[PDB]
């Protein structure tokens, strides 16, 4: 391999079905001539068209030509057909957070606070290189071959959030009191979300949610928090100092990372490289 | 019909040799080249 390394289809061979994006499938395959195992997404090219995310997507490629980090889903790279656009995406092993939530019901103080910070460090390098990323939520998480969290891109195909749609979609708890009103929003709804999720990996669901959407509106902008007994206190506190209503007394990623309860339960780990 | 490799242990075994003895990524797959818009889609 000089400098060329073009790739087509006829370079893989195709394995299984992972599952369905909105523009297109994922398939198991890997390298005929290394045998290096990618996921590789199929986009349908009428379906960017339709939807006016030529620039998006081409943002996603220089981005990712650019930034590398090993808790962001990597693009190793691309190419297309008359009818097909492929990304050949990392495999994560371990699928979907939000699958392996139902599965384990909750998470333990170990792979939640594994978690938080492995995010709160994607998110450190993503606002550093000043760059968009997925907004963070299990079902926008991957999981590696030692269930390290993934971010599945730097969020290319993510449409401007509805009320209506997180209400029905049941991701209001995601979504804090200045974008649930009028109001204007910044990277500080990254750190709402952290609060949300540590308490979702914890809990088994999220803090905001009921019976009534009403309800959940209220409990929200109320920031209407009730912690079951047998939580973790390190936790409890770690949630009640993200879950702000005001957005700029909002525990910053920095300290995130330095929290106490963090520190005491994460065993984050890089992943191996070569050089 | 899917193939032995994408299945079971075969899969495992190869998932575990390409975590811990992963490739060198920049001469597997290159240089991420800009996305040429006219050259991929169509107007």
């Amino acid at each position: 391999s000089p400098a060329m390394r073009r790739l087509t289809v006829d370079d893989f061979e195709i394995g299984r079905p992972l599952g369905k994006g909105k523009f297109g499938n994922v398939y198991l395959a890997r390298l005929k001539e290394s045998h290096f195992i990618v996921a590789l997404k199929v986009l349908f090219k009428s379906q960017i068209e339709k939807e006016g995310l030529e620039h998006q997507l081409r943002r996603e490629i220089e981005i990712q030509a650019h930034l590398q980090h090993p808790n962001i889903l990597r693009l190793y790279n691309y190419f297309h057909d008359a009818r097909r656009v492929y990304l050949i995406l990392e495999y994560a092993p371990r699928g979907e957070l939000y699958k392996e939530l139902q599965k384990s019901e909750k998470l333990d103080e170990q792979r939640t606070a594994t978690i938080i910070e492995e995010l709160a460090d994607a998110l450190t390098y993503c606002h550093d290189k000043k760059v968009i990323h997925r907004d963070i939520k299990p079902e926008n998480l991957l999981l590696g071959f030692r269930g390290e969290v993934k971010i599945a891109d730097f969020g290319w195909s993510v449409h401007t959030p509805s009320l209506a749609a997180a209400t029905m979609c049941g991701t209001l708890d995601y979504l804090p009191p200045e974008m649930i009103e009028g109001r204007t929003y910044d990277e500080k709804v990254d750190l709402w979300c952290i609060g949300v999720l540590c308490y979702e990996l914890l809990v088994g669901y999220p803090p905001f949610e009921s019976a009534s959407h009403s309800e959940t509106y209220r409990r929200i902008l109320k920031v209407d928090v009730r912690f079951p007994l047998s939580m973790p206190l390190g936790a409890r506190d770690l949630i009640s100092r993200l879950l702000r209503y005001q957005p700029l007394e909002r525990l910053p990623l920095a300290q995130i990372l330095k929290h106490p309860w963090v520190q005491a339960h994460s065993r984050r780990v890089l992943p191996p490289c070569a050089q | 019909p899917i193939p032995t490799w994408a299945r079971g242990t075969p899969l495992s075994q190869a998932i575990i040799h390409q975590y811990y003895h992963p490739p060198n990524l920049l001469e597997l797959f290159g240089t991420i080249l800009p996305l040429d818009l006219e050259d991929i889609f169509k107007k």
